[PDB]
């Protein structure tokens, strides 16, 4: 459910 | 291109100085980089994207001539999000938090636009 | 060959209870899928990828001989985070306020492990 989240976390 | 008025000295003040410390607020700092993110689809379904980053640049530097446009600016920001995602994904319940406080922060907003 | 000992108890339900309910805490609760998010180096880089989801069906399932064991894979964790990622990144800062919380629960962790 966390998805998009740890994408812009990452980047 | 811009003013000051009260209105927008709010929206830069209280409404975005109170969603910029927000702990949720942090996704919606910078434009969506679909490349990055690997969103292939993210451009297809948003024709108009928005981030509170873009917003926070715009007040500073006196971009918007009202606050109407400012509010429509988190308007389009909000509704992204949730057309592009699931109702049920983190980032709309995130959202939904930063939403509802600035719908409490612009109902105490000045109602009479003035210009500074 | 594993076992249940005070020391893996106490992993259990106080390290891996504590850890799982801090708010940086989510990025850690599955493997990273270097795939989906865009990470294309990951695998190159991180050859012994562990998360806080294996750690803890580990210490369900009696994987462990030791906390020691345990603990390394806690270890490998917040390091592969450290080593992957760039200094000034946010996950960064993240996992290390985790390991402050991890290292203070490990500090209170009896002394001696005993096999129940």
């Amino acid at each position: 459910r966390s998805l998009k989240l740890l994408k812009h976390l990452k980047h | 291109p811009g003013r000051k008025t009260n209105q927008l000295q709010y929206m830069q003040n209280v409404v975005v100085k109170t969603l910029w410390k927000h702990q949720f607020a942090w996704p919606f700092y910078q434009p969506v980089d679909a490349i990055k993110l690997n969103l292939p689809d993210y451009h297809k379904i948003i024709k108009n994207p928005m981030d509170m980053g873009t917003i926070k640049k715009r007040l500073e530097n006196n971009y918007y001539w009202s606050a109407s446009e400012c509010m429509q600016d988190f308007n389009t920001m909000f509704t992204n999000c949730y057309i592009y995602n699931k109702p049920t994904d983190d980032i709309v319940l995130m959202a939904q938090a930063l939403e509802k406080i600035f719908l409490q922060k612009v109902a105490q907003m000045p109602q009479e636009e003035v210009e500074l």
